[PDB]
């Protein structure tokens, strides 16, 4: 995958950014910044998702490299992964931090990301509702008044996308 | 008691559109998270997310081939959100 | 025949987060539409739409009283849409 | 309601912003902008929106001041806010635009937006999905490449929007 080297940000460029309306961040020796990765690449009932390793490598660097203690967890029904999102939220380690990434990486419809065991018959659906529930104010007070960044990598159903037009 | 709004600083950023497919390729990679990641290392330095992320929504424009349109949802950041790498 | 991206340069603000109350003065007007209109009127000249959103969103921020969060959705804008007031 | 003066971009300021990342202007004298209000007042099932009109008032002058000619159509229930935004998306004048504003201003629940007729027995609602789709490049290709910006004023549900804590 990639190696995730991030062009840095200079003590003068950093000088040129700083007024009142950027979110603060802690100092670097004693924050404890999170991000956690779920991955679905293999399916009961939907073809693997080959090539999600590399998702799962490039990500990985890219937010170590950005300062991200990253945890990964791989092919999870919408249950592990509800569990799993409310373990992350409740994370002390979000006390002494700034920020979070959250990255999701499946098969999805319409209604939402694929777990492990989805099928048309049994649907085993995360709903992107529950995971801004899991992370909000209530349930994850840690991260109040901090960026919490929600990345998907999924269909949202089966469209092409596209109209087509003559002229 | 303190009130505190239940729904803040979040946003969410999307391979695609409410509907449609997103793409990868079986040994390159999912495209979205190849174009994040290429984007984040180029431009977290001066850029703040939003900012980055519209770069990756420009980055698929042209609807050639395999299209898709990344899209940034939910968007609650009262404040720019700059990575500052290196910080 | 050509493709075109179905779903593209859009932006939503709605005047709060999903589930929860938007607040409107029955002689002042809706918060959401007044605050909008006076960060329209002072920050179109200089400031892309998205920018002018996040400041509406950032006055909002004290969860003081009648307390809300206008929420940006469904953002496919690839470019910046400054509105250039007087061009 | 409010004045809608808008503070204006100086032709250098214009120039400092000028690079291949914004959305282009069409020319001052020959453009046909055009922005739409849909404002539910008054309801068959709902208390008057007391107000509405400095909403109406100050919303019409901005975008007025901004360079849209402005309509306005109020008390509408789902079915004629559907025909209303069909008719729009079909104006020929977005031809010879480089923009839109549709703003919406009612009652609204988590489903949407509330019509006149709108109760719990019988719902009356406009889907925030229903508007994308109405003006997508499918149903409104004249707009197509040209930022579409929509506002809505109302609830998206009854609950205060808030958590307690103590410290």
């Amino acid at each position: 995958g990639s190696e995730g080297n991030v062009k840095l940000c200079s003590l003068e460029e950093a000088q040129r950014i700083w007024s009142a309306e950027i979110y603060p961040i802690m100092d670097k020796s004693s924050r404890t910044r999170l991000a956690l990765i779920i991955c679905n690449e293999e399916f009961d009932s939907i073809p693997r998702r080959t090539g999600a390793e590399v998702d799962i490598t490039g990500m990985t660097m890219l937010l170590q490299n950005l300062g991200y203690s990253v945890d990964v967890k791989k092919n999870l029904t919408a249950s592990d992964m509800t569990t799993e999102l409310e373990a992350f939220a409740h994370r002390p380690e979000h006390k002494t931090s700034d920020s979070t990434f959250l990255v999701f990486m499946s098969h999805g419809i319409r209604e939402g990301i694929c777990g492990k065991k989805h099928s048309e018959q049994v649907p085993d659906i995360l709903q992107l509702n529950a995971i801004f529930n899991m992370l909000n104010t209530k349930n994850c007070p840690s991260l109040k008044d901090k960026p919490k960044v929600i990345i998907i990598q999924a269909c949202k159903g089966d469209s092409p996308g596209v109209v087509w037009f003559k002229d | 008691i303190k009130k505190a709004h239940i729904e803040k600083d979040f946003i969410a950023f999307c391979s695609s559109t409410p509907d449609n497919v997103s793409w990868r390729h079986p040994t390159m990679g999912s495209v979205f998270i190849g174009r994040l990641i290429e984007h984040m290392q180029e431009y977290a330095c001066s850029c703040d997310v939003e900012e980055i992320f519209r770069k990756v929504r420009f980055s698929f424009e042209q609807p050639d081939g395999r299209a898709q349109m990344p899209t940034t949802d939910r968007v609650t950041l009262t404040r720019c959100f700059y990575l500052f790498p290196g910080h």
